[PDB]
């Protein structure tokens, strides 16, 4: 909802190195907004434009204190990014 | 920190580094403040 989208905040972008990329929500979210502003992984700033008619605003990064469980259901904004990062945090941080 | 490695290596003497490098890549931060193990320091410990 509009309340879990704020500051510094961290989601998922759809991109085609990586299926998901995490990045930064520098910019206060708006409702009905069409572009915000996200810092990404590579330290450069973008200004991600959002699709208001049909696009949903990226999946909300997890909290990293949820990542490493062992429950793939444990982690709560529960979607195939957030999936994706605790199974390669597990096969190869965790081995 | 590899400094505090060095000095966990010399303690650790009577459990074998197949259980410490298990321990260390198992852990997990109960809290926010803690912070996963990082793969530098499970080379240290291996390496020394």
């Amino acid at each position: 909802a509009s309340e879990l989208y704020t500051k510094f905040a961290r989601v998922w972008i759809p991109d085609p190195e990586e299926v998901w990329k995490s990045a930064e929500l520098l910019k206060d979210y708006k409702p009905g907004d069409k572009v915000l502003l996200l810092h990404l992984e590579e330290g450069k700033d973008l200004e991600y434009r959002l699709d208001p008619k049909t696009g949903e605003l990226p999946h909300l990064r997890n909290p990293d204190i949820l990542v490493g469980e062992n429950d793939l259901t444990a982690l709560s904004y529960l979607h195939e990014p957030a999936v994706l990062h605790n199974l390669r945090v597990r096969f190869i941080d965790s081995k | 920190t590899d400094d505090d490695a060095e000095a966990i290596c010399s303690m650790c003497n009577a459990l074998t580094t197949a259980q410490i490098v298990k321990v260390l890549n198992l852990y997990t931060p109960v809290n926010e403040f803690e912070e996963r193990v990082s793969v530098s320091f499970i080379r240290t410990i291996q390496m020394r």
